[PDB]
């Protein structure tokens, strides 16, 4: 049953749709509650998704990394495991890795992993020390504007 | 005018080198003993002799 | 010797000395009288 | 700083270490045991074994060897000790008095080091050119005895192989020449090496390595006419020679491992074996015109768990044991109908570990009576004590008991008892348990090779024998256990806090409190909780249940619904193992922490550390002395009290005596076996040892300090051994000079000295009013 | 030293390259007396009046 | 017999004849062939030296203490003034030893590297004058001697003279030197010495004089500011200390 | 673990037993701060700590911008939950702090009366632990990588340097004499270690790929020359010989003296016995490091198995020291970490990096 | 055992494609592959190179590679290639002398010039001799490393043949690909030496990551 979830990551990913469609959204939903190795492998179609050269290609990857976070308890273990390189590619932190294009799309992932990084903080931190951590990495190291 | 600099912190010269992004108008200087990164924009009448300059800047006001 | 190491006179002895005679002929070197390790 | 005095109300009894031979003279068979400190001297005569000497070791004696020397008219004794004090003694008699010389002495011990996982391991060569040690991983001491030194010069010959299970010196060897066997991850193998003394190094061995049973646990050095070693396994038992390969696989032996070995005949042609199990064999050496031909195993039956055995004589067999009481017994020709052949000649009692202990004043009269949780698997029995000397006696259960506490009101002991099962499950000797009056197994709704099974004995504490077995669950055990009465009815109940043990978790998860009342002969479930963990220890606190779950100590109600209810927990706890009670204040017991002053506040209903010791110890018992003078014994045989200090700063409790007792202290519980000092708090020990601790005053502790320093003036030790460094505080990483304790047997010798020993002593009051003091202090035991 | 040795196979070098060619670009001339260079196996040869 | 501590042992009639300075000569002397260093016998002209080397070498052969059992080819740089005197003391304090001359006067009487060659596996104590070492430098060093004590080594100030590196170049780290007046001009002479026995001690060569020359030569001058006598002293307690083991200098 | 204490009890196993499972298994279930969280003072990355000999309380830190903290480790506080407070430091303002990063920080063994450090500006200043005061200095011609103080001397009391040039210093503390050298390395000295067993024996390594036991009381430059492939034949003494192929920036004696572990920036790790330097051939696997400086790391002490704790990337990763087996990965750091701890008396690590970090790693139940 | 692995990986060696002028080689790399046990690999290797049955050469190319050859096809590869183009041509004698002397003696990674000037009786004519035979290469002045000749084009077609399957892996999905897809894939022309061969090579070197999946063991490539 491998198939149709790298196809409907698909369809979601390469759209490059502004805001996600729900009804396969929600398919998406119930057949990842299926499993969780299942679970797992959304997750790497997620890291492939985003290391690929396309600003609104990540920002689809990264809205459904949000979802599954906010809904999925494994998944905040597993994507916090590797929040060092999440950080990396959608932050755009080291500058060696910049955002891909378009410029809007850049502009509006920073947008919205600042504030799905406030909210984890506000949420989970505590359950995730390394959150917690990271947030003020990146709220001295880095001075990430979150009143932006 | 020369490109490489004392790292302000650890101290080895010539150790510090200095990228230039004309396109975004930011220039980076970066020890690469202890990997210090500085930060900083830049303009076209700007030199990396310019940049350096505003690290220890930086440093020295942050130091405050 | 960059790709910057500062090469030596001994390392360039050495290498030059094992020149076969037929590769340092075609080179144009003379054998005989020209040695490329004589230099 | 506080002030305190120990003393030996009984020496330890155990055995660790025995060898016969000729040390008193040439021609006397002597059979020398080694009591933990305790060094007794026996002459095997043609009946039984006649005393001629014991002797005070400055010293746990852990190596015990005698060798004769080229030239040495009688054996001499090499002995090392714990603390790596070295020393070879040789018996001066002097017509009526027997001195033990010190003929050299030293010390041994590697600034830095991993002491081995197997212990010290002491071998001489049998050419007694050398010794042999191996004290730390991967290096091997080496003490030539031809260079005669009067201070135990010795070298390090490095050892590539760093997991060592046994050593031996092989015989028929030209060189010195070591035969081990050493773990790696390949597998168990065998190796052998050539000790070159001049070049202190070793060389290639007279023959190469080969690979062994998986549990090769032993190495048997064969006399010359064999020559080789034969390596027992914890299944099969070879030989090797270079070249001989003999292998034998006897199902006999599987059952139980087997833990030690005596050679019987000179020339090495038999052989005897004993298990854990307590089951002697015997192994037999066939030669072939001389080489090896084959090899046998017989069982010649059962004795007590031999911790180590010598054959003395004409089928006299010395059985030293450490768990059970030692043995003296006679191998027959003929077996005793039973397929045993050994019968039992004397018995020596020997209070084994005393796993619990409790006082009681039983025939209410004014004098202490204790009865403890003595023996192990087999040898599991009570013995009562009594000033009569001290009375001893004796009820076997053949099973491990665990706690022991007493119900005045019912007239009976609560009695933890434990056996083994092998399959459902079947049980391998008639135990307590199963021999009760009665019985009954627990079935609660909480829950739902060879295993242990734990059971519940009522005893009668006048006849001493089984009222009750109230078995327990499958795969539970009963850790502690409490007879009290709890909340405000009268109703004196039998507590046990159980624990669910699997295999596959090293922490258990689940346990539960049971409450039982014991009444009309009968045990009756009166209660339950369920807990998330294992209850290590519950004690009464003024009329609440103070029970330890795995990592959280909670104060519990005994509710009027006779029910378990939570008031308070907490939870600064590695592991709240030892728990103890005066007022409101706890003293918890941490399995590394140390200590934790935990007094109860009522008027909020909570705990509140009020101190704690941050020293790293790790704690084997725990008692509290006064309103603010604390005892704990940690695991390194060493005893240090703790004191409430005089801001943070008051919340460091402060060690204030420490001192290397030398034992293994069990348990502490206040008592005293007599009709100055102040309290009295009696404990056991692994080696059967049984102390009593008590205060006094400033003045006559400085006047007792004084006194030992002179006697330690005076006194010579057997190996020359100082006695602060003796008492001194020890631990891997920590020594410190003993202080606020008085030795109890150093002070209590000062009688059996002469005259002009104590006018020395008491060079700067008189000698009689010390002999007058002295007499006092020995009053309380 | 390294450092020290680099710069006396330095010297070595100098001076017999400055033996048989002194002028060299950018590197010193092999000084004398009365404020003049030596003068090379290549100068005694090079051009008119050489 | 004297009883070191190890298994140093001298014979005890010699070791009687022996002085109490002298006999703790021979004492400090082989705990230096211990650490494996060498040293400098600081006793004034006329203390009494070549006594205390041949105690020395006589009991060391004699304890037969652990390439080479007990003494191995040791050999001995002397002015040729006294170099009969050597042999003459050899015999009559240790006459076991065998003693050969490398001169031109001698007592071999055929090709010299024969003798050198001879006495390094026979385990000889060869004597030579410094002008041979500085001429044989080639014969000498190549034999894996023990020993290369150095009487009157006070030659060897000099740093960079021909006799200077061809002396320092015995692998050996058994270095002796025998002189009362181990400095006679300036540092640079005990920075040359300290260089012969213990080569890292010192400094380099350019690092002592700024480290040590300065400080103390220049604070001694009757023009000496305050501050800098107090800086010259310093330094001098410094260097004091820094080579105190290796010195035995006791005066008459 | 119920077993263990029925054992204990009867005296059927000796309590070494219990104690080294008990701490193995404290040791394998590590992971990061339930209960604690280090007060955070420093600026910069996090370069060194060192937490005290005896009694393990007290631990220095030394920060890559010039500033020395000294925290407290005990819970003072009543609670489960608390943090490591700092009791003084060497701030920006104290008149003696450091120029430039702080490279190494030691406390003086056998004494808390003291602690010696050292810096990029080329001084090894040696303060006071109580009146805060340095009470001495060793000016440097380069600048100093990285000094170790021997850890059971009793008698001498040299303080090798490992400086930016090829001559071991050997400062001592007793009249302060700067000027022993060991002669013999060819390039930067990266780290320096002093066995624990025996008094003399200092080990170095350099950027020049090899590793150089020397014994400082000799006087014939090294012992042993520690080489990859062990051959047959033998060296003089230089840093040449390839005991990595890359610099070599890290040393570390395992607990008891005998072996020697050194990581160097070919991405390998190696376990040389220490008698007779010979390449026991333990791998570890690719462990990666590409620090251009030294590079701090520790083993376990008083557990059945020993292990060892190398900074890999921003992750620490543990190692069992005989058997090369990868027990497990600590992931909580953002840079690179540069230094490791151990608290052998609990079993407890602290980890310090760029990030400016000082995470702990405290056995969980 | 090793001596298993290596003999099964000097099979999938395709002989033919080097015409037999050179003896099959195998990385240490791939020998890793097989013997997950890493330490027990080297332990074991280092066993049969001390006993003389293979010889190891310093390939180069990564500082890591060190090629693995039987002894016995070391020799008859080189005494029947080199003598025949060089029969007449004077260093045949020194490589006989060289075969015959050090190799059954020493099986040393490196050759030093002391050791061959004395031990050897080797001349600077003859080590020139040998250099020029294509069986020694400099490691430093006076330092020269064993090697084969011919060995250029093997290391050429090895390092094109790895990038490639590296490459393949990486443009797989998620970076990611099962070892039997891969197998079964058709290799490409760039890939001479089989396809096997190389993933066994990327697998030793942990370049690729092993996950045993339900479906077989995933190759993915660790992060970077
Ligand atoms: N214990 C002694 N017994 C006999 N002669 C001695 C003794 N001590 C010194 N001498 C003699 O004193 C003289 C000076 O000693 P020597 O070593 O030759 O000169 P220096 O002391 O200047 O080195 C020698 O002749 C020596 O034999
Ligand atoms: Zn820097």
């Amino acid at each position: 049953m491998d198939q149709k979830l790298s196809k409907l990551v698909e369809e979601l990913t390469t759209s490059g749709e502004p805001r996600l469609n729900p009804e396969k959204m929600k398919e998406l939903k119930k057949i990842c509650k299926s499993s969780e190795e299942q679970l797992s492998r959304a997750y790497r179609l997620l890291i492939a998704q985003l290391t690929q050269e396309h600003a609104e290609i990540r920002l689809s990857a990264f809205q459904i990394v949000e979802e599954l976070f906010v809904r999925s308890h494994q998944f905040r273990m597993l994507v916090v495991s590797n929040f060092q390189e999440f950080l990396e590619l959608t932050l755009g932190t080291d500058p060696a890795q910049p955002l891909p294009p378009p410029r809007e799309a850049a502009q509006r992932l920073r947008q919205a992993t600042t504030r799905a990084v406030e909210g984890w903080n506000e949420k989970f931190g505590e359950a995730y020390k390394k959150l917690a951590l990271g947030y003020h990495f990146l709220r001295h190291n880095k001075k990430v504007d979150f009143q932006d | 005018l020369e490109t490489q600099f004392t790292c302000p912190f650890c101290n080895h010269e010539k150790s510090c080198d200095v990228k230039m992004d004309r396109a975004r108008n930011t220039g980076v200087i970066s020890c690469t003993v202890c990997l210090e990164e500085f930060q900083t924009p830049i303009t076209y009448l700007s030199e990396p002799v310019d940049v350096y300059s505003d690290w220890i800047d930086a440093c020295e006001a942050a130091n405050q | 010797a960059e790709w910057k190491i500062l090469l030596s006179p001994e390392r360039v002895h050495e290498i030059f000395k094992r020149i076969s005679d037929e590769e340092c002929f075609v080179l144009g070197m003379e054998p005989r009288y020209a040695r490329p390790e004589w230099m | 700083m506080s002030y305190n005095y120990v003393v030996t109300a009984q020496k330890p009894t155990a055995v660790n270490g025995c060898v016969t031979g000729h040390f008193t003279s040439a021609e006397d068979l002597n059979l020398l045991i080694a009591k933990n400190t305790r060094l007794e001297i026996y002459v095997v005569t043609a009946e039984g074994l006649r005393p001629v000497k014991e002797v005070g070791m400055y010293g746990k004696i852990a190596v015990m060897e005698l060798f004769r020397p080229k030239g040495e008219s009688k054996d001499l004794l090499f002995i090392l000790t714990a603390k790596y004090n070295a020393c070879i003694l040789e018996y001066k008699q002097s017509g009526e008095s027997i001195d033990i010389i010190t003929r050299a002495h030293g010390n041994v011990q590697d600034r830095i080091g991993r002491p081995s996982e197997t212990g010290i391991i002491g071998i001489i060569d049998p050419e007694c050119r050398m010794i042999g040690l191996r004290l730390y991983d991967g290096l091997f001491k080496v003490i030539p005895l031809d260079r005669d030194n009067k201070e135990l010069k010795a070298f390090n010959i490095r050892l590539e192989e760093l997991h060592v299970i046994d050593v031996k010196f092989l015989y028929g060897c030209q060189a010195p020449t070591i035969c081990f066997v050493y773990q790696d991850p390949q597998g168990r193998h065998v190796k052998t090496y050539e000790v070159s003394l001049r070049e202190k190094e070793f060389n290639k061995g007279p023959w190469k390595q080969e690979n062994v049973e998986a549990e090769a646990s032993m190495v048997i050095a064969v006399p010359e006419p064999f020559g080789g070693a034969i390596i027992i396994g914890q299944e099969s038992i070879t030989y090797h020679n270079g070249d001989k390969y003999l292998a034998i696989a006897p199902p006999i032996i599987k059952q139980s491992t087997i833990v030690c070995h005596n050679r019987v005949d000179p020339n090495g042609s038999r052989y005897l074996l004993g298990d854990m199990e307590g089951r002697l064999f015997m192994l037999l050496l066939e030669k072939e015109e001389v080489t090896l031909k084959d090899l046998r195993v017989e069982l010649l039956g059962e004795t007590s768990i031999a911790e180590c055995l010598t054959y003395l004589d004409n089928g006299v067999v010395f059985v030293g044991s450490r768990l059970g009481d030692s043995q003296l017994v006679k191998l027959n020709v003929d077996s005793n109908e039973q397929g045993s052949y050994v019968v039992a000649m004397e018995t020596f009692t020997n209070l084994g570990p005393i796993v619990d202990m409790c006082v009681v004043d039983l025939e209410r009269q004014g004098q202490g009576q204790l009865v403890t949780c003595s023996g192990a698997f087999k040898e599991g029995s009570l013995r009562i004590i009594r000033n009569g000397k001290l009375h001893i006696r004796t009820v076997p259960l053949y099973e491990s008991p665990r706690k022991i506490c007493y119900q005045e009101v019912s007239q009976c002991f609560g009695v933890l008892s434990s056996r083994i099962e092998v399959q459902g499950t079947t049980a391998l000797r008639p135990s307590a348990s199963t021999q009760a009056l009665s019985s009954s197994v627990s079935s609660s709704k909480l829950f739902s090779e060879e295993v242990e099974v734990h059971n519940l004995l009522i005893i009668d504490q006048h006849t001493f024998e089984v009222l009750h077995a109230h078995q327990f669950l499958q795969n539970e055990y009963a850790l502690s256990l409490v007879s009290c009465k709890l909340g405000k009815d009268p109703n004196t109940y039998f507590i046990v806090g159980t624990a669910m043990v699997y295999p596959e978790e090293a922490e258990p998860k689940q346990g539960r409190i049971v409450v039982f009342q014991y009444s009309d002969g009968k045990l009756q479930t009166v209660a339950e909780k369920e807990v998330k963990g294992a209850v290590y220890s519950m004690v009464e606190f003024n009329g609440k249940l103070l029970a330890s779950i795995n990592s959280t100590v909670r104060l519990y109600e005994w509710t009027t619904e006779k029910e378990l209810r939570t008031e308070c927990n907490h939870y600064n706890n590695i592991m709240a193992l030892y728990l103890k009670t005066k007022g409101d204040f706890i003293l918890v017991g941490d399995l590394m922490r140390s200590v934790l002053l935990l007094a109860y506040k009522p008027m909020e209903g909570n705990f509140e550390e009020i101190a704690r010791d941050f020293n790293p110890n790790w704690m084997s018992a725990v008692e509290i002395l006064d309103d603010d003078n604390f005892l704990g014994a940690e695991n390194a045989f060493n005893l240090f009290v703790c004191q409430k200090d005089s801001d943070e700063e008051r919340q460091h409790l402060q060690e204030v005596g420490l001192f290397h007792l030398g034992e293994f202290v069990n348990v502490f519980c206040h008592g005293s076996l007599v009709m100055p000092t102040q309290g009295s708090v009696l404990f056991g020990t692994v080696n059967g040892m049984i102390g009593l601790v008590t205060s006094l005053s400033e003045s006559w502790y400085n006047l007792l300090l004084d006194m030992q320093n002179r006697l330690n003036k005076v006194i010579k030790s057997v190996g020359k051994i100082e006695h602060s460094f003796w008492r001194s505080f020890h631990t891997e990483r920590k020594t410190e000079p003993a202080t606020g304790f008085i030795d109890g047997d150093l002070i209590e010798s000062f009688l059996d000295i002469s005259r002009p020993k104590m006018q020395e002593v008491v060079a700067n009051a008189t000698a009689d009013d010390l002999i007058k003091v002295v007499e006092e202090l020995t009053r309380i035991h | 030293a390294a450092h020290v040795i680099a710069e006396d196979v330095k010297l070595l070098q100098f001076h017999v390259a400055t033996m048989v060619d002194n002028e060299l670009p950018g590197l010193p001339r092999a000084m004398q007396k009365s404020g003049r260079p030596l003068k090379s196996l290549k100068q005694r040869l090079k051009g008119k009046e050489g | 017999d004297a009883e070191f501590d190890e298994g140093f042992k001298v014979p005890g009639f010699l070791f009687k004849k022996l002085f109490k300075y002298q006999q703790t000569g021979v004492r400090w002397l082989w705990e230096l062939h211990c650490q494996q260093a060498g040293g400098i016998l600081g006793d004034e002209m006329g203390l009494g030296k070549t006594i205390q080397i041949i105690a020395f070498l006589a009991g060391l052969s004699y304890s037969k203490i652990r390439r080479f059992e007990g003494l191995g080819p040791t050999v001995i740089v002397c002015p040729t003034t006294v170099m009969h005197q050597w042999v003459k003391e050899f015999h009559t304090w240790w006459p076991p030893f065998r003693v050969a001359i490398l001169h031109e006067t001698g007592s071999y009487t055929h090709k010299k590297e024969k003798l050198i060659r001879d006495v390094a596996h026979c385990h000889g104590i060869l004597i030579t004058s410094y002008s041979y070492i500085r001429l044989m430098q080639d014969d000498i060093s190549r034999y894996d001697w023990h020993y290369v004590i150095l009487d009157e080594g006070h030659k060897i100030r000099n740093p960079n003279a021909a006799v200077t590196l061809a002396c320092k170049q015995f692998r050996t780290p058994h270095r002796i030197i025998l002189s009362g007046s181990p400095m006679q001009n300036n540092l640079r002479e005990l920075w040359s010495l300290f260089d012969f026995i213990f080569p890292g001690k010192l400094g380099t060569l350019p690092v002592f004089m700024e480290q040590f020359s300065v400080p103390i030569t220049m604070g001694g001058y009757s023009n000496a500011s305050p501050v800098q006598v107090k800086t010259a002293y310093k330094c001098a307690c410094v260097l004091r200390d820094t080579i105190n083991p290796y010195l035995l200098r006791r005066m008459k | 673990m119920l077993g263990f204490l029925s054992a204990r009890q009867t005296g059927l196993e000796d309590p070494l037993r219990l104690r080294r499972a008990e701490s193995t298994r404290r040791v394998l279930g590590l992971e990061l701060n339930k209960d604690r969280d280090v007060e955070r003072i420093h600026g910069g990355g996090i370069n060194t700590l060192d937490i005290e000999p005896v009694e393990g309380r007290y631990m220095l830190s030394g920060g890559s911008d010039g500033v020395i903290v000294l925290y407290d480790l005990e819970n003072s506080s009543r609670q489960s939950y608390y943090t490591c407070k700092a009791v003084c430091s060497i701030g920006r303002d104290h008149p003696d702090v450091h120029r430039y990063s702080v490279e190494t920080v030691q406390w003086y063994p056998h004494d808390t009366g003291m602690f010696t450090s050292s810096s990029f500006d080329k001084t090894l200043k040696v303060w006071d632990t109580n009146t805060l005061q340095t009470a001495d200095v060793f000016n440097f011609e380069e600048t100093v990588y990285s000094h170790h103080m021997s850890p059971v001397s009793t008698k001498h009391c040299l303080v090798a340097v490992g400086t930016r040039g090829p001559k071991v210093q050997l400062c001592d503390l007793k009249s302060g004499s700067c000027s022993h050298i060991l002669q013999g390395h060819r390039q930067e000295i990266l780290a320096v270690s002093w066995s624990p067993r025996y008094d003399y024996i200092l080990a170095t390594a350099s950027a020049d790929s090899r590793v150089k036991l020397w014994d400082v009381r000799r006087a014939s430059g090294c012992l042993i020359t520690l080489d990859q492939h062990n051959g047959k034949k033998s060296q003089a003494v230089e840093s040449a010989n390839t005991a990595h192929n890359g610099k070599v920036n890290g040393l570390c004696f395992t607990s008891d003296g005998l072996h020697l572990l050194t990581v160097g920036t070919d991405n390998r790790m190696r376990l040389w016995n220490s008698s007779n330097g010979e390449n026991t051939l333990v791998n570890y696997g690719k462990v990666c490091n590409n620090s251009k400086k030294g590079l701090k790391f520790t083993v376990s002490c008083g557990c059945s198995s020993e292990f060892v704790f190398v900074p890999y990337g921003s992750t620490i990763a543990v190692y069992t020291v005989y058997s090369g087996e990868q027990i497990t990965m600590l992931k909580g750091h953002y840079k690179t970490v540069d230094c490791c701890v151990f608290q052998s008396n609990f079993q407890e690590l602290y980890s310090g990096s760029r990030d400016c970090n000082i995470l702990a790693w405290v056995p969980s139940l | 055992s090793a001596r298993a692995a290596v003999s099964e990986l000097m099979q999938l060696f395709p002989r033919g494609l080097f015409e037999d002028a050179l003896p099959p080689i195998v990385l240490r790399s791939q020998v890793y592959s097989l013997v997950p046990d890493r330490t027990v690999a080297d332990r074991q290797l280092k066993e049969l190179q001390e006993q003389g049955e293979i010889r190891i050469v310093q390939l180069g190319f990564d500082l890591d590679a060190h090629g693995i050859i039987f002894t016995e096809d070391y020799r008859t590869r080189v005494c029947d290639c080199v003598l025949k183009a060089c029969d007449g041509r004077p260093y045949a004698g020194a490589v006989q002398k060289f075969l015959a002397s050090v190799l059954p003696a020493c099986g040393d990674l490196s050759f030093q010039q002391d050791q061959m000037t004395q031990t050897f009786g080797f001349r600077d004519s003859e080590i020139t001799h040998l250099v020029n035979a294509g069986v020694l290469t400099v490691r430093d002045a006076g330092s020269w490393w064993l090697a084969v000749p011919g060995a250029g084009r093997f290391i050429k077609y090895f390092v094109k043949g790895r990038q490639a399957v590296l490459s393949m892996v990486r443009k797989a999905k998620y970076r990611e690909l099962l070892l039997s897809e891969l197998l079964g894939r058709r290799a490409p022309v760039v890939v001479r030496l089989g396809l096997t061969y190389h993933v066994h090579d990327l697998i030793g070197a942990q370049l690729v990551d092993c996950i045993s999946t339900t479906s077989g063991t995933l190759l993915r490539l660790p992060e970077t």
